[PDB]
DNA sequence: ACCCCCCCTTCGGTGCTTTGCACCGAAGGGGGGG
């Protein structure tokens, strides 16, 4: 099996609504030491914005854009990751990727095997 | 608890090594630790009547910004008795080996009274505002070669219940660290190390319990090893389809030097192409007899030299060379031209800015490898001026041990270990 | 005379007391020797009540009493002195009120170990020492650690007052007004008196304070007046004392040069040496710098340390350590020649290290450096050198003469350049040899050499090729010794032969050096091998 | 949060033809050591990790791509621009959380 | 007579560039402190 990340759960949401995105991981276990997942969004035509990162030891790191609204989780049983997005506004309309974050050495840590990306649109 | 009698090797006195200057961070951090250790009886104040001294400095705690206390007991270990009254060959085969700092156990066993005077160290003062504040150890000090041996009878008792329930887990100890090898993965190795951390805690052995840092440098990765994936860097010849007479001269010189390690290397057919006196930039085609010789030389250099075995009665020597662009090559050997391992490092801390930060990382990497493979620390031949190294190396050190080293200045006549 | 607990001291295992013979003294010597030995017996410092003996002498100040304990010191146990260095005024912070005190009869105010007083015997009439005698190697170390323990309860009860203890010398200062300061100073004078230390009001509450050979001012500091020898005919012992005071002056007076004066020391101690022109100029330049008064400021922990190095030529460097511009904390100089061959870049690295260590000692941190070397020049050096080398945070400053690399060996051979094949050889017993070259264009030449060695011939062969070639030339040799020198890119050397090669390489445009093993049949090297 | 690190790229877009040499800089608002990753995002596709730790090429990346650092001035260079190389390039720091991206540099054909 | 630091030169021990050559640490001259 090759490393694969497939996002799911996007769609149109109403103002003040919420939404949970899934990131199914195949080819590597989320229980592996040094492994994490990372959510990144990109508004149509705009650039990349980092959102959240959950690590193998339940450590979480959020961006200031999503503090108090977004919650990152991981179910090691289903080996998938989640991002519960509460209190959505039109500024949250973007394509949402999940990428594999891994501390591989004393000096190397990046984002690899980016998923295709699921779209989230908020009405206004 | 009683004290085990400790003596020095016959005919040698204690250490008398001068204290080097320390920054304000470390001086403020060493006085705060020494007061807490004096109130706890671990160290007691002394004076100039003690004629011995050993250097003390400070490093960083694991996964923390708090300062640690580290003593350079190198000269003392050379003078303490040989504690004798087995090394796991399979430790270097495990899929994962974790290092655990168990030096806290040493601060519980009292030290021989007639030996504490050999443990003296001196704290300096910024701008010599105050003379030297000296101390000596009352308990087993971390980084002393006698501490693990005196405590070996106690630790084997602590680990035996754990080793029974997990009979496939190698545990090797060197100085203040435990090397725990296992074949587990998918999070199973991580969970079993925390079981050992819980086992040691029930016997009163504190271990660093801080969450692994998520911001670089990821210094905690130096304690997570995978010896089954370690490779050797073999001697490699230049790969070209067209050769000038200068390329062949470089090739002949590299082969002539390589023949001192590999006896089967021949040069006759290649040097026969340099019979005339031609320009260095002239391309010459190779004869069918020269290409056969180059192929037979590449085939010899694929495998390391046979007939070289590790001799535990001899010491290990480590030579390091700087190849540039963050590349460092090294060879470990007991006798000349009989290397037990040839390796290479790259993409280290300070690869773009600091040669000293790279070299200290490589020295700790080579030492950790030699502890897993043979159970010894090698003597280093560092390619750096003496004053340059001693000025900066303490700022990048992280291990509780310090290996022996000397300094060399060997310019590269040929680039043997890296092409 | 002090209630402090005695310090247990022994002797080296397998040794006995001195038991030396006192050499005869003059009539005027025993005059004051009989008057002072009775004053100590009455003061409670000795007791004339032991088969040992040590020679005793006296030297006029008046007079002075000193006992020769060289045989007792050779038999006493070793010590670890607690005095790790010398304080420096550039490390002091600006204090509002300052006082400096000294303790009279310091060594005589500390009780000696009872079980050791036996060995302190001496005849005049035999006495025995009951305190720390002058001339005993353990006396200074034992006194200092005793003084430190006494000052600890004060410094713990007053954590806002600084005490710089050097032996029996004390520097005290705080940010309190002149009233509370003179009050708390008297509290100390009674604290040292309570432990048995007299402070003869050798007392200064009077600026400028003379401390450790300096002159402390409320906002500045300077060294005490320096008087250089102004001699008619210079002898080598006079030159030695000259450079010694110039070194002591270079800590605040910038731009001190010493190299040319020291080259006269290269030797009977009373031989009158004629000064060279350069040494007479260097001395004059130093006198000009010392004519004007120069001061230094004090340390401010809020501002960053800055160190600036300038090149002076002939392997000489000076530096200034400052926090605010044109207000030096201190100055210094580096002029050491480590190794037979070197360059300006290596020496600058060595100077950055000396300044780093010195800055850790005084202030406890590394300064930010301002160096006369371009970032690209440093990048080329450290990324290509075979040895690890590094410099802390530093920025380039354009104060010529800048530091540079005077030539560069090519990485690949030069197309269209006449290639040379040099080699050298000499005879061990004959001490005579030769060195020549053979080019690819047919050119050939061999020059005989006299009183050379094997290495000197291999270097000479390289010299010939550089002379008989154009701006671009390829050179092939067997001497790895000669490559280890040239590849280091040296610009200054001690051997005249290498300096001749250095100047030749700067004149060229492209030079390529390569090494081939000998006696392996390489054409050119095999041809020129039989020719030497 | 104002303590976040700012990654500024230059230029925001550039035009070059096949075979040209392209340089793309990205300056960090504070010292991030050498801990920078470069990413390539072709139109309509997901981002690809191009360079990690300032200068290390990711597996599968041709030899024309290079990464360098001068203090806080990071540089991505393309020695021989290829039709496959026309994409948008993002620098990303990871010296401190939260991680931050550059605004992006678009390499177009003209 | 004792104790500490600094610079400059000389000299001898020590391991390769090998029987010459380089590097380094101690000692002795000087400065400075008590």
């Amino acid at each position: 099996m090759e490393v694969q990340l497939v996002e799911s759960g996007g769609g149109l949401v109403q103002p003040g609504g919420s939404l949970r995105l899934s990131c199914a991981a195949s080819g590597f276990s989320l229980s592996t030491s040094g492994i994490g997942v990372t959510w990144v969004r990109q508004a149509p035509g705009k650039g990349l914005e980092w959102l959240a990162t959950i690590w193998w030891d339940d450590d979480n790191r959020y961006a200031d854009s999503v503090k108090g609204r977004f919650t990152i989780s991981a179910d090691t049983s289903k080996n998938t990751a989640y991002l519960q997005m509460n209190c959505l506004t039109a500024e949250d309309t973007a394509v949402y990727y999940c990428a594999q974050s891994a501390i591989t050495s004393v000096t190397d840590s990046a984002m690899d095997h980016w998923g295709q990306g699921t779209l989230v649109t908020v009405s206004s | 608890i009683e004290t085990v009698p400790v003596k020095l090797k016959p005919g040698m006195d204690g250490p008398k090594v001068k204290q080097w200057p320390l920054t304000e961070e470390k001086i403020k951090a060493l006085v705060e630790i020494c007061t807490e250790m004096e109130k706890e009886g671990k160290i007691s104040k002394i004076g100039p009547e003690n004629p011995y001294n050993t250097p003390v400095f400070a490093i960083k705690k694991k996964d923390s910004t708090k300062w640690r206390k580290l003593v350079d007991f190198r000269e003392l270990n050379k003078r303490t008795q040989d504690f004798w009254e087995p090394h796991p060959a399979g430790l270097k085969k495990k899929k994962s080996v974790t290092v655990l700092d168990v030096g806290d156990a040493y601060f519980s066993v009292p030290l021989d009274e007639d030996f504490r005077k050999y443990t003296a160290f001196t704290i300096p003062s910024i701008n010599n505002e105050t003379p030297g504040i000296r101390y000596q150890y009352n308990v087993l000090p971390q980084g002393w070669k006698g501490s693990p041996a005196i405590f070996q009878s106690s630790m084997t008792k602590i680990l035996e219940p754990f080793k029974k329930q997990n009979p496939d887990i190698v545990i090797y100890q060197y100085m203040d660290d435990l090397y725990v090898g296992s074949d587990l993965e998918i999070g199973q190795h991580r969970t079993k190390i925390e079981e050992l951390r819980q086992h040691l805690l029930r016997w009163g052995l504190t271990t660093p319990d801080k969450k692994h840092q998520k911001e670089p440098p990821f210094l905690w990765m130096g304690y997570e090893l995978h010896p089954d994936k370690w490779t050797v860097q073999p001697i490699v010849l230049p790969e070209k389809d067209s050769w000038t007479v200068n390329d062949i001269q470089k090739l002949v010189g590299k082969l002539n030097w390589a023949s001192q390690i590999y006896p089967g290397i021949k040069v006759r057919q290649l040097s026969k192409l340099l019979r005339g006196t031609k320009a260095l930039t002239e391309v010459i085609p190779l004869t069918e007899e020269a290409e056969l010789e180059l192929a037979e030389n590449r085939e010899i250099l694929k495998e390391p030299v046979h007939g070289v075995y590790y001799d535990p009665s001899k010491d290990l020597i480590a030579e390091i060379q700087k190849q540039g662009q963050g590349q460092w090559t090294y060879q470990i050997y007991q006798e000349p031209f009989k290397n037990l391992k040839t390796g290479k490092y790259a993409r280290m801390r300070g690869a773009h800015t600091n040669d000293v930060k790279q070299l200290t990382e490589a020295v700790q990497k080579i030492t950790t490898e030699s502890i897993v493979i043979w159970g010894k620390t090698p003597k280093f031949k560092l390619p750096i001026q003496k004053e340059t190294w001693e000025t900066w190396w303490t700022e990048y050190w992280q291990a509780t041990w310090i290996p022996e080293w000397e300094f060399v200045n060997t310019p590269p006549l040929v680039k043997l270990w890296y092409q | 005379i002090s209630p402090i607990e005695t310090v247990p001291v022994k002797l080296k295992p397998g040794m006995d007391g001195p038991k030396v013979k006192q050499w005869p003294l003059t009539e005027e010597k025993i005059k004051a020797l009989v008057e002072i030995c009775t004053e100590m017996e009455k003061e409670g410092k000795i007791s004339k009540i032991n088969p040992y003996n040590t020679p005793v002498f006296a030297i006029k100040k008046k007079w002075r009493k000193l006992v020769d304990f060289r045989e007792l010191n050779k038999r006493t146990q070793d010590f670890w002195e607690v005095q790790l260095g010398i304080p420096h005024p550039a490390g002091l912070k600006k204090k509002k009120s300052v006082t400096v005190l000294d303790v009279g009869d310091a060594y005589f105010s500390v009780p000696l170990d009872e079980d050791f007083r036996k060995y302190t015997a001496f005849t005049i009439i035999r006495y025995q020492y009951n305190v720390l005698p002058q001339g005993w190697k353990g006396s200074p170390a034992i006194f200092q650690s005793s003084m430190t323990k006494i000052l600890e309860p004060f410094k713990k009860q007053n954590p806002d007052i600084v005490i710089y203890q050097y032996m029996d010398d004390l520097y005290v200062g705080s940010d309190l007004e002149i009233g509370q300061h003179r009050t708390k100073i008297e509290e100390l004078r009674q604290h040292l008196l309570r432990w048995g230390l007299t402070t003869p009001d050798k007392h200064q509450k009077e600026p400028p304070f003379l401390w450790m050979g300096y002159e402390l001012h409320p906002d500045k500091w300077t060294v005490q007046p320096i008087v250089l020898p102004e001699k008619d005919s210079w002898t080598v012992n006079d030159i030695q004392k000259l450079v010694g005071k110039l070194n002591w002056a270079s800590q605040i007076y910038p731009g001190i040069k010493v190299r040319q004066l020291s080259k006269l020391l290269r030797k009977a101690l009373t031989e009158v040496i004629p000064l060279t022109e350069e040494a007479e100029l260097e001395l004059a330049e130093n006198r000009e710098i010392l004519k004007e008064p120069v001061h230094g400021v004090y340390y401010d922990p809020s501002k960053d340390l800055i160190a600036e190095i300038q090149k002076q030529g002939q392997g000489q460097w000076t530096y200034q350590i400052y926090q605010e511009p044109f207000k030096n904390l201190k100055t210094g100089k580096y002029a050491r020649m480590r190794g037979a061959h070197t360059n300006d870049v290596k020496q600058l690295t060595e100077a950055v290290q000396k300044i780093t260590t010195e800055s850790i000692v005084i202030w406890g941190k590394t300064p930010k450096f301002k160096l006369p070397i371009q970032k690209e020049t440093w990048e080329t050096w450290w990324t290509e050198y075979w040895q690890a080398t590094w410099i802390p945070e530093w920025e380039f400053v354009n104060t010529p003469p800048l530091v540079k690399l005077w030539y560069q060996l090519e990485k690949e051979p030069i197309v269209g350049a006449e290639t040379f094949y040099v080699d050298g050889a000499a005879n061990r017993e004959t001490k005579l040899g030769k060195a020549g070259y053979v080019t690819n264009k047919g050119r050939q030449k061999v020059v005989p050499l006299t009183n050379t060695t094997n290495q000197k011939t291999e270097l000479q062969a390289i010299y010939l090729a550089l002379q008989d070639s154009g701006l671009e030339v390829n050179i092939v040799t067997d001497s790895q010794y000669a490559l280890g020198i040239i590849q280091a890119q040296p610009d200054k050397s001690e051997s005249e032969l290498v300096n001749q090669i250095i100047e030749q390489l700067i004149k060229k445009e492209k030079v390529y050096l390569a090494w081939v093993p000998a006696h392996k049949g390489i054409g050119g090297n095999e041809q020129v091998d039989k020719l030497v | 949060g104002g303590s976040d690190i700012q990654m500024t790229q230059s230029p925001s877009s550039l035009s070059a033809s096949v075979g040209d040499r392209v340089t793309i800089t990205c300056r960090a608002s504070q010292d991030i050591s050498s801990y920078l990753n470069w990413y390539q995002q072709k139109p309509g596709k997901a981002p690809k990790l191009l360079i990690y730790y300032t200068s290390s090429l990711h597996s599968g990346v041709p030899s024309r791509f290079s990464g360098s650092r001068s203090g806080t001035d990071f540089t991505l260079t393309i020695s021989s621009l290829q039709p496959e190389d026309f994409a948008t390039y993002y620098c990303q720091q990871y010296s401190k959380f939260p991680w931050t991206f550059g605004q992006g540099t678009k390499v177009e054909i003209k």
